[PDB]
């Protein structure tokens, strides 16, 4: 049963402070008596400033009950700090708090504050965590967003070897082995591989790169997350859409990884960015005719729902 | 009208192909696609005549989403504490859904609307998610609060736009705190940089007249270096230092809906300044495509996902749909710079807000993600304010833009902020009118144009005509920022 804090001998000199929002507020919200009492003394903390354990207690039974408070959380966090807190064990708490689903904006960034302040020499056991992290939800934005600044942060501060950026695309391409789909880890393999600023640019690379995405394509001809990377990558580095277009064509009735001879079952034809892909390779060869008897068969017969998308995009070829 | 607006009655509905390769993907997208074509199955077609017997009607049940609402102004169970932090946001998604709909608050009502709201509003600066002896000020309660006045407050003594032009000084310097020298905002005091906050803080900006070149130095370049490899935008760019000008800037995360939004709302908001260089240029072109890409198929309604490979949902109407009159005016722009059909299907945008994201008849109202979910406020404010956009078709005009620089009175307007550096403001009168003019003429540049209207299933449908950047109708906007610059 609870004790409300005017009844705690430990908080006996602090008189809590009333929440104002004038006499009739709209959207007023049906208050536990648990969060009004909380909330009550720490606008009398926060009003005194203080920096104490008993107000670093209050702030964490405040967030478990509503863990997008910013305020608090920007209290807490300046407590840690006056206090000179272990932040390690702050991480531990921060280990639960995802555990327990207690999950916001601002728990997501109350951990990168704490990365950044101990600005550990290796941030191995950080990324670690971050990838078993992503076992209950493999999309979460906040996670993949973290892992971003996380590596780039650290990178700045020359703190990632090259081993951990080997066994970061490691990990990355068995994500995307369990689920080829997975958009966001795509985007992080565009980072890893041609967008962070140490990324290796060669001959080399560029035909390793272009391997893996048409063998993704050939595996999952209609994923839309293969399409699009392979288009963000031809255009990125300028390279032109003719050579390739062999291994397109077979999906719109060299030495570069072919289609299946039968291809695989449940993949019907034609395949509408292949069909973008061949129009955009005929205006690459200026021939704007055979583009806008492409996009017209897209907007009439193939991808109906952008009807309109590709009739503009045949009216630009005139 | 609707020639290349095809109807998802009309069309073939079919599964995304597995290609035999089985995932934890194609698993939810296959039962997402069953709970959506079932609805639909159920529905008669509203472009019909005469309602079909036996289906349901989905006509779009503006009362019931009336009463959904009217808990806002009464009290809100306590499972709302999540939202503690976002009460201006309960307030906004309210006022501006029964604008909308249609629906007119009386005065008193209003009224507490404005004093609950300038009881989170800051001395030192900027609006909190709460009373500000509980909450500190933050960029996106501040956008929710700003557009929450101008639908339910006035000119009067008790109106608050008087209150908020005595606070122009504090929220810019408020607005100044935030700003990091790579063209990021933090959103609060400590907290997290993202085009969220930019976006927000440039719409307060922009209708407050308190723009600086110190305030948007940098700014173009965080946006535009948000943009992915897909042609939409990522929460963030990192900047990289060399070894305020760093090497290079980095997108942080995937193209996603929301913050597309908001990465080309900001970046309209820039191309106003008559700044030199200013702002940095986006791919139009392939945030376009990007947009466009995100409907959905027929089978799962013609709703959009807000990123590739996951499930379509009501609130990405307003997001990626209403981002879609903003990535055309700038391809128009690059074009005209060089030297018509929808660019999204209007018709199942509206047959998916209709069939599919309306609570079910005779039940609490509201409006939702997805069959299966409860519907929020949020759901009804987004899945309207996307329906708004599909059935009214909106355009930026230079026309009205030329005839809005001809009116435009220089010499009225509040005090210039005072910069917090020497040398943050414009040069000299001349400068400073010149960006007043340019600013507010581009803010009143949008207009519905005349015969391109589309109401699925019939002018009862019909909701009110909401503005491309804001998200306020226009008949707010026009006083409010006329408020603010002295112009009438
Ligand atoms: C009534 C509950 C609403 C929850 C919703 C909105 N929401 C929010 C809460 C306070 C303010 C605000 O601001 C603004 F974005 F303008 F609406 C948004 C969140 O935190 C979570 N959401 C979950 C959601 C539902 N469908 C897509 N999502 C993903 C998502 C994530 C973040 C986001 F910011 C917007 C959307
Ligand atoms: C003005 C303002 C505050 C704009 C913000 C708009 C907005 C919708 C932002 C979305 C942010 C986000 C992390 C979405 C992913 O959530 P999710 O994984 O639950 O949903 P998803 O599967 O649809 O991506
Ligand atoms: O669906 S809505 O238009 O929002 C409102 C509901 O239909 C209410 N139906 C009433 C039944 C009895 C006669 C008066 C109407
Ligand atoms: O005079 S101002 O600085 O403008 C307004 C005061 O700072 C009030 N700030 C709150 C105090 C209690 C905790 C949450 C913030
Ligand atoms: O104005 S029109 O588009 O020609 C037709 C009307 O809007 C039809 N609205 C219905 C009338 C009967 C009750 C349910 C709504
Ligand atoms: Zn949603």
């Amino acid at each position: 049963t609870y004790i409300p804090m005017s009844q705690r001998r430990s908080w006996a000199d602090v008189k809590p402070i009333m929440q104002d929002d004038g006499p009739n507020p709209v959207v007023p919200i049906m208050y536990s008596e648990e969060y009004k009492d909380a909330m009550d003394y720490f606008r009398a903390i926060a009003a005194k400033e203080e920096k104490s354990e008993r107000a670093l207690e209050l702030t964490e039974i405040i967030v478990r009950m509503n863990p997008a408070h910013y305020t608090v959380w920007q209290y807490r966090f300046s407590l840690l700090t006056s206090l000179n807190k272990s932040l390690e064990d702050e991480l531990r708490l921060m280990n639960e708090f995802a555990v327990q689903n207690l999950k916001s904006y601002q728990v997501w960034h109350h951990r990168l504050l704490l990365l950044d302040r101990i600005s550990p020499q290796d941030p191995v056991s950080e990324i670690e965590y971050i990838h078993g992290s992503l076992l209950p939800d493999p999309k979460n934005y906040h996670t993949w967003a973290y892992l971003h600044w996380l590596y780039s942060h650290f990178s700045t501060l020359g703190r990632i070897s090259e081993a951990q950026w080997g066994s970061e695309l490691d990990w990355c391409n068995e994500m995307l082995r369990v689920d080829g789909r997975n958009n966001s880890a795509w985007g992080w393999r565009w980072y890893l591989r041609v967008s962070r600023p140490g990324a290796e640019t060669s001959s080399r690379s560029l035909q390793d790169e272009l391997i893996y995405i048409l063998k993704s394509i050939h595996l999952i001809p209609h994923n839309v997350s293969a399409w699009n990377y392979l288009r963000g990558f031809l255009k990125h580095f300028s390279l032109p859409l003719v050579p390739i277009l062999p291994a397109i064509l077979p999906y719109t009735a060299f030495g570069f990884p072919m289609p299946s001879d039968p291809l695989p079952e449940d993949t019907p034809l034609p395949v509408p960015l292949a069909l973008e892909y061949l129009a955009d390779s005929f205006i690459e060869q200026n021939r704007v005719d055979d583009a806008a008897k492409v996009f017209e068969k897209l907007s009439s017969e193939y991808d109906q729902m952008r009807a309109g998308y590709w009739e503009f995009r045949r009216r630009e070829c005139a | 009208a609707t020639e290349f607006t095809p109807s998802v009655y009309s069309l073939v509905s079919k599964p995304l192909p597995s290609n035999s390769r089985p995932s934890a993907t194609l698993d939810e997208q296959a039962e997402t696609e069953d709970l959506i074509s079932q609805l639909f199955d159920l529905t008669a077609d509203p472009n019909a005549l005469v309602s079909e017997h036996g289906k349901r009607y989905s006509g779009l049940r503006k009362q019931e989403h009336t009463q959904f609402l009217a808990s806002s102004f009464f009290q809100l169970p306590g499972k709302f504490v999540s939202l503690d932090a976002s009460r201006p946001w309960l307030v906004f998604w309210t006022v501006h859904s029964l604008d909308l709909l249609g629906v007119a608050l009386d005065q008193g009502t209003k009224d507490r609307v404005v004093s609950t709201l300038l009881h989170f509003l800051s001395p030192k600066g900027g609006f909190g998610g709460g009373p500000a002896n509980s909450q500190i000020p933050h960029l996106l309660p501040t956008y929710a609060s700003v557009c929450s006045l101008a639908i339910a407050g006035n000119d009067s003594s008790t109106g608050g736009w008087k209150d908020l032009a005595a606070a122009r000084q504090s929220i810019y310097e408020f607005f100044m705190r935030c700003k990091r020298p790579d063209g990021g905002f933090v959103v609060c005091e400590g907290g997290e940089v993202d085009v969220r906050g930019t976006y927000c803080l440039l719409v307060v900006a922009t209708l407050l007249d308190i723009i600086t070149p110190e305030l948007l130095h940098n700014v173009d370049k965080f946006v535009s270096a948000c943009q992915t490899y897909e042609g939409g935008f990522a929460c963030a760019s990192f900047p990289f230092p060399s070894v305020s000008e760093p090497s290079c800037r980095v997108s942080m995360a995937e193209a996603h809906g929301g913050y597309t939004s908001c990465s080309l709302n900001s970046h309209f908001l820039l191309t106003s300044v008559p700044l030199p260089s200013f702002p940095l240029s986006i791919d139009a072109n392939a945030a376009l495509r990007w947009t466009v890409l995100q409907q959905g198929e027929p089978i799962e309604g013609g709703g959009f996902r807000g990123r590739t490979n996951k499930l379509v949902d009501g609130c990405y109407s307003w997001w990626v749909g209403g981002g879609a009159p903003v990535a055309e005016e700038l391809v128009r722009r690059e074009k005209s710079r060089k030297v018509i059909p929808p660019i999204f299907n209007r018709v199942a945008l509206q047959e998916f807000t209709l069939v599919a994201a309306q609570q079910d008849p005779g039940s609490t109202g509201g409006l939702r993600d997805k069959p299966g979910k409860r519907p929020d406020q949020y759901h009804t404010c987004n899945n309207l304010s996307g329906l708004s956009i599909a059935q009214h078709k909106m355009s930026h005009s230079p026309s009205t833009v030329s005839s809005n620089r001809l009116k435009f009175d220089a010499s009225k307007g509040l005090p210039a902020v005072k910069p917090v550096a020497p040398g943050g403001g414009w040069k000299n009168e001349d400068e400073r009118q010149n960006a007043r003019r340019e600013i507010w003429a581009n803010a009143l540049g949008w207009i519905e144009e005349e015969g391109g209207e589309i109401i699925v299933g019939g002018k009862d449908n019909r909701i009110n005509t909401t503005t491309p950047v804001f998200n306020i109708l226009g008949l707010r906007l026009k006083p409010f920022i006329n408020y603010f610059y002295c112009q009438e």
